[PDB]
């Protein structure tokens, strides 16, 4: 099967540059043209451009022409799209595509001067003694981290049907995050939910257990 | 001097068969890679590129990726009414600002029989 | 390069409605017309290619049209998992250009948020902060206005709000709203509410606890 695996998500402080990578597999980068495109939340999407691995030619948009460079390694079967002299208007998603219907998971970048921070992961519990309906709803707040992604899950991915994780909201150079959870009250004061936060940027995996109070 | 050949000047098949539109090119220079086409002009339709696009329905009678192919046939499967036209087998070039046309094939006029 | 028209950029469908999107451009485009679909989270996928063609794996309900400098992508039966935003693509024309996409959501029936409130844990009290956390699930329709209500008077800043996608199954909104507050700010006051209006309810929607 075709699929291509980008590098994960990059924080780079403005005016320096970034180095993304896509691994091809199922077949050889050497016999298509192989893409990049990025995606901002306010401009959509934009072809960078594309490379001929087969010979190292390069094609470019216009607008992305001295800020983008597109590289590739038949070797390796790995495709680099490298950025200068980054502003805060290039934070977007940056896809990989063999073009076609053949697409990668898309890497962040994000271009800020602040500081990488780890969250802080706080439970949200109803509280022992309280009234018991049909369903309780637990939660899961994560504050004061910096920068995105943060990857959230529940009983280590076994509790998925009644979860809600809300996009993080940026304030004053930190996101704040939060996750909720609808179970039955016949499981919870019996069975282990737990929270599991993840946060790459600070190597940080936390697991939270929802205790009543 | 790279020539484009299409050695059929017309094919019949029937509705549900197969089209195999044959093509071979005399030479490797200059490199760069082949399209197939309906029609010609401005208004032609893309009906397939060894390098970008989406042709499911195509199947190449030889592997493209051996550097000394020169067989540039293929396959269209399931044909309909619809595929009835000419197909030109077309060889491109690199150039500015993409991939620019260098020879075209005389083109193979499809037929379809319906069913 | 090319300027794809994508209008309106929001539409919305009922289950079964049958949907026209339409794709006008600024110069004449040929049949390297591509429709992607893409869902929140998801790397864009191929939907319509050469106009009218469906990608493998694409429901029969789908279908795409036209010619020139308009086209069309048209669903005849609305379904659930059809919500998603739809971009129209050319590359006929270099640079190739993208639409900028059309958010297509699902019509459900009316739905009441389930509101939930949470005063700040212990284990961020004793940091020094107190954040009080407000969700509000699986409401339709989207529109929907929190207060925060601090012993009678509302709080107007210090509040973080944040909306979840059209919700797969149920085809649902939901919303988490966070006041967020020094620990000495929060222990001065008893009740706190999160207020809500929503097409749902004629009178605002209340939730509320004492901090003691």
């Amino acid at each position: 099967e075709v699929q291509l695996q980008q590098s994960g998500a990059e924080l780079v402080k403005p005016g320096a540059s970034v180095k993304l990578s896509c691994t091809a597999s199922g077949f050889n980068i050497k016999d298509y043209y192989i893409h990049w495109v990025q995606q901002r939340t306010e401009q959509g999407l934009e072809w960078i451009g594309r490379i001929d691995p087969e010979d190292g030619e390069t094609k470019y948009a216009p607008k992305f022409q001295d800020k983008a460079t597109i590289t590739a390694d038949t070797s390796s079967n790995t495709a680099y799209l490298h950025l200068s002299s980054l502003t805060s208007e290039d934070t977007a998603v940056y896809y990989c595509a063999r073009w076609g219907a053949y697409w990668g998971q898309g890497t962040l970048v994000t271009v800020s001067a602040a500081k990488t921070t780890p969250p802080s992961v706080y439970p949200l519990a109803p509280g022992s003694a309280a009234q018991t309906n049909s369903m309780v709803t637990l939660g899961c707040l994560v504050k004061g981290y910096f920068p995105e992604p943060v990857t959230v899950t529940w009983n280590s991915g076994s509790l998925s049907s009644g979860v809600h994780t809300f996009p993080a909201v940026l304030q004053s150079d930190l996101y704040t995050l939060s996750s909720s959870v609808t179970v039955p009250s016949s499981t919870w004061p019996s069975e282990t939910v737990t929270c599991n936060v993840a946060h790459p940027a600070s190597s940080t995996k936390v697991d939270k257990k929802i205790v009543p109070r | 001097e790279l020539q484009v050949i299409q050695p059929d000047k017309s094919v019949l098949v029937a509705a549900g068969e197969t089209a195999t539109l044959r093509c071979t090119a005399t030479s490797l220079i200059p490199v760069g890679p082949i399209q197939w086409f309906r029609g010609a002009g401005p208004g032609r339709e893309l009906i397939y590129n060894q390098k970008e696009g989406h042709f499911p329905r195509v199947t190449t009678v030889s592997d493209l990726t051996k550097r000394n192919n020169m067989d540039f046939s293929i396959r269209i499967g399931n044909i309909t009414p619809a595929d009835a036209g000419t197909y030109y087998c077309v060889k491109f070039r690199k150039g500015s600002p993409d991939d620019v046309e260098f020879k075209s094939g005389a083109g193979t006029e499809l037929s379809v029989r319906a069913k | 390069q090319i300027v794809l028209t994508q209008s309106p950029a929001i539409m919305s469908a009922s289950p079964g409605e049958k949907v026209t999107l339409t794709c006008a451009s600024s110069s004449v485009s040929s049949s390297y017309l591509y429709w992607y679909q893409q869902k929140p989270g998801s790397s864009p996928k191929l939907w319509i290619y050469s106009t009218s063609n469906l990608a493998s794996g694409v429901p029969a309900r789908f279908s795409g049209s036209g010619s020139g400098t308009s086209y069309s992508l048209t669903i005849s039966s609305m379904e659930a998992e059809d919500a998603a935003s739809y971009f129209c693509h050319q590359w006929s024309s270099y640079p190739r250009t993208f639409g900028a996409g059309t958010k297509l959501e699902l019509k459900r029936a009316d739905a009441a948020p389930t509101v939930s409130i949470f005063p700040p844990s212990s284990e961020q009290l004793t940091s020094g902060g107190a954040s009080v956390v407000c969700f509000l699930n699986n409401f339709y329709p989207k529109d929907i206005n929190v207060k925060w209500k601090i012993d009678g008077s509302e709080r107007q800043n210090g509040v973080l709000n944040s909306w979840t996608d059209q919700d797969s199954k149920d085809s649902t909104y939901s919303m988490s709203s966070t006041l967020t507050l020094t620990k000495d700010e929060y222990e001065r006051h008893n009740s706190y509410t999160c207020e809500a209006t929503h097409k749902t309810s004629t009178s605002p929607i209340v939730k509320s606890f004492n901090r003691g």
